[PDB]
RNA sequence: CAUCGGUUUGGAGCGGCAGGAUAAUGGCGGAGGAAUGUGGCACGGCUUCUGCUGUGUGUUAUAGCCUCUGACGAUACUGCCA
RNA sequence: CGAUGAUUUUUGCCCUGCACAUUUUAGAUGGAUACGAAUAAGACUUUAGUCGCUGGACCAUAGCAGGCUGGCAACGGUGCGCUUAGCGGAAAGGCUUUGUGCGCUUGCCGGCGGAUAGCAAUGUCAACAUGCGCGGGGAUAAAUCCUUUGCAUACGACUUAG
């Protein structure tokens, strides 16, 4: 055999899902340059953006033709169910938990501390015998 | 952005002047800084150019008495110190106090061999230079200009890394055991409540 | 309670100044954890105390305080301008100040 | 111009197993193994199959594209070094003074000992690189055979032998004496 | 930051000539004050008219027809160097006709040190056919199934110090 | 304008400053580089300059006009009674240079070496090294612990030895104590050799053989304050020069408006530390030999 | 501390109105066209056709795109809000 | 800058435990939270899954600046004091560890206390240094002037001897 280690990059291709502004999802519909792409999405405005302003996700929207219009992008996004695919990843889960933590109140933080005390007691009890 | 009692920076892979300016402004603002592994610092530009630059620096000396002139320090830590001091009003009492807030070393001597070293992304060579550019390691320039203890430092750094590797293997084993204990106490009332809170 | 702090950590950085002339009547303060004028705008109007130690006792206490207040933001990285009852002495450059949470508007 | 993508295709013969991980190429063949580190170049590798490897440069400028086919050629030279070997033949050129060449061993090291070069009392010694074999040709008078798997070491040892026999303070157009590389081929004839 | 303007003007009517011909120009200007200034600059380069003897008739913004359709534009230029006057032709990929001109102005500033005052835009044409594309540096983006990664990603940090090793995966 | 003629400089800039040595005992700045494969042996010895003499020797130098022919040569006699080993020092390789880790001493020190640590011996209670001598109490485990530390951590091992100056005709009673680097063998071998040689005499015949080439470290003859003419070998000024002639006429150009460090000036001459190399050993004599 | 008055710096500020190609887009409907030709089909190299793939063909099929257009509905930008 | 010898029969010196009072502080106010290496690559958990896309993390965090008492569940956690063993010389002066004793435990539940500092005023709580009282262990010097020397020297200084 050969056993060549290949790069696991994310590629700039028609159908790549990207995060914009740490809030919204979008997909690449056509490549402008090494630096610029045309993006579209159900909850975003179809626009030409610089690749520095977006982050490629490991997700590809399969079978998206180059230059697809807003209707095609929305229809294929609904078919591929990109929102559910995103929401199941540890990245989106970490973002959601960060938001949830940011919405806690002082009383909820106090309760968090109390629950941490109880769980640490249980964890030490489990750890000493295992 | 937090204020730390001491910030210990691992100097490996850092560009000399960007780290120097950042550390100067940090110590001027009352922050204590320790820089370790100054022999692993980086300067942009090929090695020969920096050797020529250091020889231009060496050219400069007080004519009537060489003992009064610039003192060309050959150690990597002293090169970083010169870079920083050029960025400080060192002839005032305030600059003197700011410089007292700073320490620079070759290698990682005690007690810092068992403490946390951080990096400075705004000054990292691997993140700043274009991927084709050539760079210099300050340890090789120092040996090339008179620093005598390169092989002593590399012998002691290999010894430190052997001990530091044993540390990590112990920490990974105890981290694995605690995770198995945290897995047992999962799906408990505290864990379910902590999951609704985001923890 | 291992912690008892009721103030935000700050640092006395500088006076308001040009290249060569300094203005002691305005101090530049770095609030800990603040990195933008939007974050720093939460702290506008909050009173500031500089707490220091002195040789002579006053009413049995050797601790004296100079009080101030936040007036405006400064620049783009979350520094603020402060106005103290008595100007902060220049030797306090790099010394820590206390950013009080009052007058509170939460 | 920042060419968007440039590719080269390595071809791996049947008995050869290239092996690449983090720009460290280890080529294995019937004749042995050779290794080379490429951390000074920005290239990426894709295994098309067991007989072909794609070597790619993405968004590379003129010089960075130029550094791609040299990577291809170096790995190909490794492959033919581990499947056919390398052989350089040197001819001894002298007008009057015979060149006395011996293969000696001092201090546990192999050396090529050149004596009487242009009548000099000086004894020239060239260290023989590891993995390089020297032989005094029997079928040919005044011939040295330098052989080995690595083309770089063999050609550099040959160059060492050639460089140590330079003529000083004379018209080198007339005084053509020296030891020169006459043939650059392979151990296995083709 | 530019806009495309339609500026129409004419000579002031005389009793000899009461309806002078109306001339339109397409001007890429940041605002209408520079748009009407550039108009008179080129008419006095072509026609016997002045701002004192003329009249601006209309200024209207020309919006992109399909601002979210990726196009390739060919721009014909006439620029002044330190030594002479030269004609050049270049090609740009962008979604707006204006955005190709903004790249063009940045581009001739960077490779030829040509300032805005030294440049005349003769023509901007959208290349409908892929055979209309003459330049390689934009033709290389018209290949089928174009994919490429972005190796060596550098992440901008909000904090001065980071407690974990830097990475460039992407 | 330039000098009318180009002459070489007066004196060497590699022996500045021409000041007095900090100590009268010359100190070995650098020792021979250590080779593990050699046997454990000393690299230095201390002696006293007795005087000069003359020898006659048949020369063995092919191609010389004096080959196999008698030559008359000046020679120097160095009185070298055996030295006594009293201590050992360990040195550790550090990123700041060699650093002394520990010094271990012998149980008994002779009076001549205990006088080394005193300026007024006759007025003293002579308390030096008495508690340390007590450190050897019935098990001497403190000494063994320090020696094990030296074996474990030291990279350079040097012995401490003193001359037996009471065997010389000098009226001085203070011995001269110096560190002599130990070369050969492992660190453990050096430490065992040093410990086993405590309170023992070591002779010159165990350090130097005949026909060897050795170096000499010493402080030269003092001459006190000297003028430039003899201190630096400068040209005497003409006989008819006002205010004297044993001077340097021009001590600098107008600019730099300072006196340069390279100009010859009057000052203290001699009593300098010098290292002189490649002196051949014609004879290692023995005091017990009647010939 | 509260409230006021004068001056002033702001907010991820909120709302109403007007203008423009009575924005241009986009979405929906209809008509036409091409290729960086989708499905299909025909030859191949590796696949027990395991996003197989290359090339040819051709015009919506098991993707789509471009142009024109018909009736609505928005938004950007900019002004004004006593 | 290091190693090492000796350190005032003085009410003087060293080490140490407590206790107190002072001067100083370039500026405590939960925690300086320890692999290495690469980056056209990496981690983890077994070449395949997961991870990153920042520390908005992790640990710690409840109790008159944290009081007085009582009870369960567990046999854990932690502070301090002896104590066991091992490792660390790059500036180790720290990192572990055995047994034991005295506390606390907020893992959970009870009973009692805080007011008046009056609507804020740092509303005083830390470590470095020095001195002083006790208690305990411990040791009991030199250098200079002077005379002398001449390996030295203008005088200081230097090599000697007393
Ligand atoms: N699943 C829908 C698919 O639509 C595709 O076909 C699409 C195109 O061929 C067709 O072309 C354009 C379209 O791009 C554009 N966005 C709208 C325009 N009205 C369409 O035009 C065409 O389709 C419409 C019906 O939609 C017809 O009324 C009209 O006559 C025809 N020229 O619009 C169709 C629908 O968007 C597939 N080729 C077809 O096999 C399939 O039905
Ligand atoms: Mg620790
Ligand atoms: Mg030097
Ligand atoms: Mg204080
Ligand atoms: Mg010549
Ligand atoms: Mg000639
Ligand atoms: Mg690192
Ligand atoms: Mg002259
Ligand atoms: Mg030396
Ligand atoms: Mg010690
Ligand atoms: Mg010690
Ligand atoms: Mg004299
Ligand atoms: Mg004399
Ligand atoms: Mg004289
Ligand atoms: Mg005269
Ligand atoms: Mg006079
Ligand atoms: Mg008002
Ligand atoms: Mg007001
Ligand atoms: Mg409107
Ligand atoms: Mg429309
Ligand atoms: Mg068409
Ligand atoms: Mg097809
Ligand atoms: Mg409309
Ligand atoms: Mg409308
Ligand atoms: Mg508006
Ligand atoms: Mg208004
Ligand atoms: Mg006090
Ligand atoms: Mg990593
Ligand atoms: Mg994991
Ligand atoms: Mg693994
Ligand atoms: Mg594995
Ligand atoms: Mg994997
Ligand atoms: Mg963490
Ligand atoms: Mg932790
Ligand atoms: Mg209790
Ligand atoms: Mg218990
Ligand atoms: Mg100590
Ligand atoms: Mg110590
Ligand atoms: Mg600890
Ligand atoms: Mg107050
Ligand atoms: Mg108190
Ligand atoms: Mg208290
Ligand atoms: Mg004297």
């Amino acid at each position: 055999s050969s056993t060549v280690k290949a790069a696991n990059w994310r590629f700039v291709e028609v159908g790549r899902v990207v995060l914009v502004d740490n809030k919204e999802l979008a997909t690449i519909v056509e490549i402008i340059d090494q630096k610029r792409v045309l993006i579209d999405g159900p909850k975003i405005q179809r626009q030409a953006i610089a690749l520095a302003k977006i982050v490629l996700t490991p997700i590809v929207l399969p079978n998206l033709p180059r230059g697809s219009r807003t209707a095609t992008v929305t229809k294929k996004w609904a078919a591929a169910d990109i929102d559910a695919k995103w929401a199941a990843s540890g990245w989106a889960k970490k973002l959601a938990n960060k938001e949830r933590r940011s919405q806690l109140s002082d009383f909820e933080r106090f309760q968090v501390m109390v629950l941490k005390k109880q769980r640490r007691f249980a964890t030490k009890k489990a750890l000493v015998k295992a | 952005s937090s204020f730390e009692k001491v910030v210990v920076i691992d100097g490996k892979g850092h560009l000399l002047g960007r780290l120097a300016s950042i550390v100067s402004k940090q110590i001027l603002n009352g922050q204590k800084v320790v820089v370790v592994r100054c022999e692993e610092l980086n300067i942009s530009g090929e090695f020969f150019r920096n050797k020529l630059k250091y020889h231009d620096y060496l050219r400069k000396a007080t004519r009537y008495n060489k003992k009064k002139g610039p003192f060309h320090f050959r150690a990597p830590s002293r090169i970083l110190y010169k870079a920083i001091r050029g960025m400080i009003p060192h002839k005032t009492a305030r600059g003197k106090a700011a410089l007292e807030r700073l320490k620079v070393f070759e290698g990682v001597p005690p007690p810092y061999d068992k403490k946390k070293r951080v990096v400075v992304p705004q000054a990292l060579r691997v993140l700043r230079l274009k991927p084709g550019r050539k760079y210099t390691t300050v340890g090789k320039l120092s040996s090339a200009v008179g620093w005598k203890y390169e092989s002593v430092v590399e012998k002691l750094e290999e010894k430190r890394k052997v001990q530091s590797a044993e540390y990590y293997a112990k920490k990974k084993a105890l981290t694995k055991k605690l995770n198995a204990a945290k897995a047992s106490t999962a799906e408990s009332e505290a864990a379910q409540k902590l999951a609704a809170f985001g923890y | 309670a291992e912690s008892h702090r009721l103030y935000v950590k700050g640092k006395h950085i500088s006076y308001q100044r040009s290249k060569s002339v300094t203005n002691p009547n305005v101090s530049l303060i770095q609030i800990e954890g603040v990195a933008s004028p939007k974050d720093a705008k939460f702290y506008l109007g909050k009173r500031i105390a500089y707490v220091y130690r002195a040789p002579k006792e006053i009413r049995g206490s050797k601790i004296r305080v100079i009080w101030g207040k936040v007036t405006r933001t400064h620049g783009n990285n979350g520094l603020v301008r402060a106005n103290f009852k008595k100007n902060l002495p220049p030797k306090t450059f790099g010394a820590s100040v206390r950013i009080m949470l009052y007058p509170s508007n939460i | 111009m920042k060419y968007i993508q440039t590719d080269q295709i390595l071809d791996i013969p049947e008995g050869v197993t290239v092996d690449i991980k983090a720009r460290v190429v280890k080529v294995t063949g019937p004749r042995g193994e050779l290794t080379k580190d490429l951390k000074h170049i920005d290239v990426t590798f894709n295994k098309i199959n067991n007989r072909a490897i794609k070597i790619t440069v993405h968004n590379g400028d003129r010089k960075h594209v130029a550094a791609l086919r040299t990577v291809k050629s170096l790995i190909a030279n490794l492959i033919t070094g581990v499947t056919k070997g390398y052989k350089y033949k040197m001819r001894f050129v002298y007008a009057h003074f015979p060149i006395n060449v011996n293969i000696i061993k001092k201090d546990g090291q192999d050396y090529v000992e050149i004596r009487n070069f242009l009548g000099e009392k000086r004894v020239r010694e060239v260290k023989i690189h590891e993995g390089v074999t020297m032989e005094i040709s029997s079928t040919q008078k005044d011939e040295l055979i330098v052989s080995g798997n690595s083309l770089e070491a063999v050609s550099q040892n040959a160059a060492d032998i050639q460089q140590i026999c330079r003529v000083r303070n004379k018209d080198i157009r007339k005084f053509l004496d020296g030891i020169y590389v006459s043939e650059r081929g392979t151990i296995v004839e083709e | 930051r530019l806009n495309e303007y339609q500026v129409i003007g004419r000579n002031l009517p005389t009793e000899s000539v009461p309806e002078p011909k109306l001339f339109r120009m397409r001007i890429f200007a940041p605002n209408t004050v520079v748009a009407k200034s550039r108009y008179w600059y080129f008419l006095q380069k072509l026609h016997k008219v002045k701002k004192a003897s003329g009249e601006i008739v209309s200024v209207n913004i020309i919006s992109e027809a399909k601002p979210t359709k990726v196009k390739t534009f060919g721009i014909w230029l006439r620029y002044e160097s330190r030594s002479g006057i030269h004609n050049m032709y270049k090609e740009y990929r962008d979604v707006t006709r204006v955005g190709a001109v903004e790249t063009m102005y940045q581009d001739l500033a960077a490779r030829h040190r040509a300032r805005f005052r030294s440049i005349h835009i003769l023509k901007v044409v959208e290349l409908e056919k892929t055979d209309d594309v003459k330049r390689q540096y934009v033709k290389q983006f018209l290949t089928k199934d174009l994919k490429f990664p972005l190796p060596h990603r550098v992440q901008k940090s909000k904090k001065l110090f980071q407690a974990t090793a830097p990475t460039t995966f992407y | 304008s330039h000098r009318k003629y180009e002459a070489p400089r007066h004196g060497s800039l590699g022996f500045l400053p021409r000041k007095r040595a900090a100590k009268q005992r010359g100190r070995v700045k650098s020792f021979p580089k250590d080779v593990k494969s050699k046997p454990v042996a000393l690299t230095a010895f201390l002696g006293y300059k007795a005087g000069m003499t003359t020898i006659v020797r048949d020369l063995d130098r092919p191609g010389s006009k004096m080959h196999k022919r008698e030559v008359v040569e000046a020679a120097t006699v160095v009185d070298t009674p055996p030295m006594v080993v009293v201590g050992v020092v360990g040195y550790v390789e550090t990123p700041r240079g060699l650093r002394s880790l520990t010094t271990v001493w012998a149980e008994h020190l002779s009076e001549e070496v205990r006088r080394r640590f005193y300026k007024n011996w006759y007025k003293s209670k002579k308390k030096a090294f008495t508690k340390y001598s007590g450190k050897y109490a019935t098990d001497a485990k403190q000494v063994e612990t320090e020696l094990a530390r030296i074996k474990k951590y030291a990279s350079v091992v040097r012995v401490l030895a003193h001359t037996q100056i009471k065997k010389t005709p000098l009226s001085q009673k203070k011995a001269h104590l110096a560190e002599i680097q130990i070369n050969g063998g492992s660190v453990s071998d050096k430490v065992d050799w040093a410990k086993e040689h405590f309170e023992k005499e070591v002779s010159v015949d165990s350090v130097f053989e005949q026909d060897e080439m050795i170096d000499v470290i010493a402080v030269t003859k003092g001459h006190g304050f000297e003028g430039v003419t003899h201190r630096w070998g400068t040209k005497k000024l003409p006989r008819k020069t006002h205010r004297g002639l044993r001077k340097v006429a021009c001590i600098g150009a107008w600019h730099p408006a300072n006196v340069n460090w390279t100009v010859a000036r009057a000052g203290q001459n001699g009593y300098h530390h010098r290292t002189s190399i490649n002196h051949k050993v014609y004879r290692v004599g023995k005091g017990t030999d009647e010939a």
